[PDB]
C-alpha cells in the first residue's frame, strides 16, 4: 500500500480528512490540554475542513487521488519532432468519410471494475488473535483488475485468505493495441523510393486454391545488380535463364 | 510498386528497377486537418447499455467486464491524452497519422447501481470536423475511411499515478511516544460515517447488535470506551478509553500515559492509501519519498 | 557528385566529420523501464544515411541499474529508465545512433544493444530497457573503420577491393610530448555534482 | 596514521527478552520495554551511548 | 478451562457505487497561499518492513 502524511498548518496544528456535511468531527481536546506525542501543541491542536456533499448518505471511504501538478516533456516533447519518436496504437472502429467526420475513441486505457483490497490478514496460522479486512469498492485503474482467477471472491467466509490465494492475477488481460502500431511521417525528409538496380523476385505459383502469388510482392527476395554499370534497362529469358540487361 | 520489365522463369516473376509509390500528406492539410478538428469528449457507454445481472438484492455483485469487448477502456478524468487521426485507402491500407494535439478529458465514469441493473458510462474523447474543404482533400486522396489513433501516457509522464481509498491508522500511546512505531496500518478498516444518529443508536435498547458495530473512525478518539452502552465497539480488551490528551500542569507525558500505555488512538492526520495499481502493478511498490499532491 | 556544399577537404574521406560541438548528458530516471542489474554506458556516433558513419565521438559515465534506495541482487531486474538530453548536434548528419555498454559482472562481455536511430535534430529520447537490437560487442570497434592510403580498386557484386594500401597513423612527437609535460600546470580542486 | 573523527549522533538500540518459565509472580509484568536512546540525529548531544 | 486456542474474524466492506464531487467541491491538501491547506510529505510504499 501507499502510505503518506498530511503536512501541519502553518499554526501548528493537524491537517485531516476532512468531515461531510460538518458531522462527526474529531476528537477536540478540553482547555490548555497537549497531546501526550506534542507537548509544545497550539490550543486545539488540530484543524479539519467540511464538505458539502449531500449525494452521499451511507457511510464512505473519501475516494482520493494521487495528483501530480508539474509535467515536463510529458510524451518527450510537443514539437513534430518528438512526435516522430513516439508509438501509436489505433482507438475505435473505423468509420466511413462522409460530409463530415464523426469519429470516436472507444479504447483507451483506463479501467472500471470491483476492486477487494486485502488490507489485512493473519500472522500465523496457529496464533490467537488474528483479523481479515477487506474492502470490495469500484475503482479506475490502468490494469485489467477483473483479471484475477481465484474463486475466493465475494464469500462470506474469508478466514482462510491470504495473499497466497486471495488476489491471484493474471496480467494478460490487461494488453493493449500493441500488435498493429503505427507513427507519423515527415513530410520534407528525404527517404528514398527508387531502386534502379534492385530485382525482386516472388514466390513460385503454386496453382492451388489460394491467392495469386504474383500480385503479393513483399520485397522479401530482392536483388540489387552493380550500380556503375547502370540501371536495369531490359529483363529477358532465354533457354530456361534470365538474362538482365 | 512502379516496376519498369519483367520476366517469367519456373511460374515466377521477376520486377526490376522499381519505384515504391509512397503516397505522403501534405504538411499545410496535416495542419488544415489539426486546425479543423473539433474534439470534445463526451459519456458514452456499450451497445448493450444494461446490465442486469447486477442488483441490490444479493450481499454481492462483482461487476465483471471480461464478458465484452476490449472496449470497456476509458480515459482517466485528470489525464493528457495525444491524439490523431488516421485514414483508410480503398484497399484498407491505413496512412501515417495526422496528430491533432493533447487533449486533456473532463468527464469521469459513473456507476449508478439501481434495483435491478446497473449503469456505466465510459469516457470517451470524440473528434468532429466538418469543413467541407478539408474533407474534398482528404477524399481527393483516396482516402474512405477514418479511425481514432492515440498515444497513452506512460508512468513517468503520468499527471495521475493511482486512485483508492482512505484509511485511517492507529497508533499505541506507549509506542507513540516511544516512536519505535509511531503510527501503523488499522486492524480494521474505519469508514466515516455521513450522519450522527449512530451514536444516538449506542443508547439503550436502540442498537440491535444483528445491524453491526461501527468502528471507532473520528480522529483522536481512543478505540475503547467503558461505556456498556457502546460495548460492542470494544475492539481491545486491555483498552479503558482513555484520551490522548493531558494537561501539562498536572502531570507529565509519560505519567499520563502510563495509565494506559496499552491504549491505541486513532490518526487520520497520517492515512494509508489502497490502490489496485500498487497491490498489481509492482513499479508502485517501490516508491520511496515520491513528491506527489493529493 | 549531386552535391555542391563542399567547404572543406575532410568533406570527403571514409570517416564522417562532426562540425557542432554536441553536448549529451545522460540520467537515470526510476520508476519506469525494464533493465538487468549491473552499469549501463552509452555510446553515440553519427552516421549519413547510405554515407559515411563517425566514430563513437562521445561516451557517458557508467550509470548504476539499482532501486532508489538499494542495490540490486545479481538475479533482480530493475525498473529504470535513463532520459538522453541532446543539445546543439550535428545536423547535416541524417542520424545519430545510441548504444549501451550492458555489464552484468566484473570485467564480463557486456551485452551490447542497438537502442535506436534518432534524428540528429531531437532533444530528448528516455531509453526504456525493452526495445534495442542485441548487437555483437566486437563491432564497437568497427564504426567508422581504420584510414587506408590504397592504390586501386575494383568492384565485384557490389563489393570492394582495395589493393597496396598503408595505413596511415598520425602519431605525435616526442618533443611535442615532453613540452606538453612541461607545459601542465596540474591542481587539485574539491568539485561537486551539478546538484550541489 | 589517524586522520580524523566520526560525528556520533544517534543510536538505535532494541531489546528481547524471553524466559523458559513463566513469571514468579501470578500477576506479574514480566518483561518490560523501555524508551534508550532511539532519537533523531538532531539530538547529537547523546551521542555514542 | 476454554482457553483460547485460535481466534479469527472476517470482514469484507461492499461499496456498491461510487459518488464523485462535483469539480468547484474538490478537495486538495495544497491550495497555494492558505494557511491551514498545507500539503503531503512525500509518499512512500510499504512492502514488508
Amino acid at each position: 500500500h501507499l502510505v503518506f502524511a498530511f503536512n501541519y498548518t502553518e499554526s501548528g496544528k493537524q491537517l485531516i480528512l476532512p468531515m461531510k456535511n460538518n458531522n462527526n468531527g474529531y476528537l477536540a481536546p478540553s482547555a490548555n490540554s497537549k497531546p501526550f506525542w506534542n507537548p509544545t501543541a497550539p490550543e486545539g491542536a488540530v484543524y479539519q475542513d467540511s464538505i458539502n456533499f449531500t449525494n452521499e448518505n451511507r457511510a464512505f471511504f473519501w475516494l482520493a487521488e494521487l495528483y501530480r501538478d508539474s509535467v515536463v516533456n510529458r510524451f518527450g516533447g510537443d514539437t513534430e519532432e518528438a512526435i516522430l519518436n513516439n508509438t501509436w496504437l489505433p482507438s475505435g472502429d473505423s468509420v466511413i468519410i462522409g460530409d463530415s467526420i464523426n469519429i470516436e475513441y472507444t479504447e483507451g486505457d483506463t479501467y472500471y471494475q470491483r476492486y477487494d483490497c486485502l488490507r489485512t490478514f493473519a500472522y500465523t496460522n496457529e496464533d490467537q488473535n488474528s483479523i481479515v479486512d477487506i474492502v470490495s469498492f469500484m475503482c479506475e485503474s490502468k490494469v485489467n483488475i477483473d483479471g484475477r482467477y481465484d474463486k475466493n471472491r465475494g464469500q462470506v467466509n474469508n478466514l482462510a485468505v491470504s495473499p497466497t490465494n486471495f488476489n491471484l492475477f493474471n496480467p494478460v488481460y490487461s494488453q493493449k493495441n500493441n500488435f498493429f502500431t503505427f507513427r507519423t511521417i515527415d513530410y520534407e525528409r528525404f527517404s528514398i523510393n527508387y531502386f534502379p538496380n534492385s530485382i525482386t523476385v516472388t514466390k513460385e505459383k503454386s496453382l492451388g486454391e489460394d491467392i495469386d502469388t504474383w500480385t503479393n510482392i513483399t520485397l522479401a527476395t530482392t536483388l540489387d545488380l552493380d550500380g556503375d554499370k547502370g540501371e536495369i534497362v531490359s529483363l529477358n529469358t532465354y533457354n530456361n535463364e534470365i538474362f538482365c540487361f | 510498386i512502379a516496376p519498369y520489365t519483367m520476366t517469367q522463369k519456373d511460374n515466377t516473376l521477376f520486377l526490376g528497377n522499381y519505384t515504391l509509390k509512397r503516397s505522403l500528406i501534405s504538411t499545410e492539410l496535416k495542419n488544415q486537418i489539426k486546425s479543423d478538428s473539433i474534439v470534445t469528449t463526451i459519456l458514452g457507454g456499450l451497445d448493450d447499455a444494461i446490465e442486469s445481472e447486477w442488483n441490490v438484492n444479493t450481499q454481492y455483485n462483482s461487476n465483471y467486464d471480461l464478458n465484452y469487448d476490449s472496449r470497456i477502456k476509458g480515459f482517466q478524468k485528470g489525464e493528457i491524452y495525444r491524439l490523431g487521426i488516421q485514414f483508410q485507402d480503398n484497399k484498407g491500407k491505413w496512412s501515417e497519422v495526422v496528430f491533432i494535439g493533447d487533449y486533456e478529458c473532463t468527464e469521469r465514469f459513473k456507476y449508478t447501481q439501481y434495483d435491478t441493473y446497473g449503469i456505466t458510462l465510459i469516457p470517451r474523447f470524440k473528434v468532429v470536423i466538418s469543413n467541407s474543404t478539408t474533407i474534398q482533400a482528404i477524399k481527393n486522396l483516396g482516402y474512405i475511411n477514418a479511425r481514432g489513433v492515440v498515444v497513452f501516457p506512460t508512468l513517468e509522464d503520468r499527471n495521475i499515478l493511482c486512485q483508492g481509498i482512505l484509511c485511517p491508522t492507529v497508533a499505541n500511546y506507549k509506542d507513540r511516544l516511544d516512536n519505535s512505531p509511531f503510527v501503523q496500518s488499522s486492524w480494521f478498516s474505519r469508514p466515516k460515517q455521513a450522519t450522527e444518529t449512530w451514536k444516538t443508536e449506542y443508547s439503550g435498547t436502540n442498537h440491535l447488535s444483528e445491524f453491526g458495530e461501527v468502528p471507532y473512525f473520528q480522529h483522536n478518539e481512543p478505540i475503547g470506551s467503558a461505556s456498556l452502552s457502546e460495548i460492542t465497539r470494544w475492539e481491545i480488551q486491555t483498552s479503558l478509553g482513555l484520551v490522548p490528551y493531558y494537561n501539562p500542569s498536572t502531570t507529565n507525558a509519560k505519567d499520563f500515559v502510563d495509565g494506559s500505555p496499552s491504549e491505541f488512538l486513532v490518526d487520520e492526520n497520517i492515512v494509508t492509501m489502497h490502490s489496485p495499481d500498487v497491490e498489481f502493478d509492482d513499479r508502485l511498490q517501490n516508491i520511496t519519498n515520491g513528491k506527489f499532491k493529493l | 557528385i549531386t552535391k555542391d556544399d563542399y567547404n572543406n577537404a575532410d568533406d570527403f574521406d571514409f570517416v564522417g566529420t562532426i562540425h557542432t560541438s554536441s553536448k549529451i548528458e545522460v540520467s537515470k530516471v526510476n520508476g519506469s523501464g525494464a533493465f538487468g542489474q549491473g552499469v549501463i554506458q552509452y555510446a553515440f556516433t553519427y552516421y549519413n544515411k547510405y554515407g559515411k558513419e563517425t566514430n563513437i565521438f562521445r561516451t557517458s559515465p557508467l550509470l548504476y541499474i539499482a532501486y532508489s534506495d538499494r542495490g540490486a541482487s545479481p538475479e533482480e531486474t530493475v525498473s529504470c529508465s535513463f532520459q538522453i538530453n541532446f543539445t546543439e548536434l550535428d545536423s547535416s548528419y541524417d542520424f545519430i545512433r545510441v548504444y549501451s555498454i550492458h555489464r552484468t559482472s566484473i570485467d564480463a562481455t557486456p551485452t551490447v544493444r542497438k537502442v535506436a536511430d534518432l534524428a540528429t535534430d531531437t532533444k530528448l529520447y528516455v531509453d526504456t530497457g525493452t526495445t534495442g537490437e542485441i548487437v555483437d560487442p566486437t563491432l564497437l570497434l568497427y564504426v567508422g573503420g581504420e584510414e587506408i592510403a590504397p592504390y586501386t580498386m575494383t568492384q565485384k557484386d557490389n563489393t570492394l577491393f582495395l589493393g597496396n594500401y598503408t595505413l596511415k597513423r598520425s602519431l605525435i612527437s616526442t618533443e611535442l610530448k615532453n613540452q606538453i609535460k612541461s607545459d601542465s600546470i596540474v591542481t587539485t580542486i574539491l568539485g561537486g555534482l551539478d546538484d550541489a | 596514521r589517524i586522520i580524523g573523527t566520526t560525528h556520533l549522533t544517534n543510536t538505535l538500540s532494541d531489546i528481547s527478552v524471553i524466559t523458559s518459565t513463566p513469571t514468579y509472580g501470578n500477576y506479574a509484568t514480566g518483561f518490560y520495554k523501555g524508551k534508550v536512546a532511539n532519537m533523531n540525529i538532531s539530538t547529537s548531544y547523546y551521542g555514542g551511548r | 478451562a476454554a482457553a483460547l486456542q485460535r481466534k479469527i474474524i472476517s470482514n469484507l466492506k461492499f461499496a456498491s457505487q461510487n459518488n464523485y464531487l462535483p469539480n468547484q467541491s474538490v478537495w486538495e491538501a495544497e491550495i497555494s497561499g492558505d494557511a491551514n491547506h498545507t500539503g503531503i510529505t512525500p509518499v512512500n510504499s510499504w512492502t514488508e518492513g
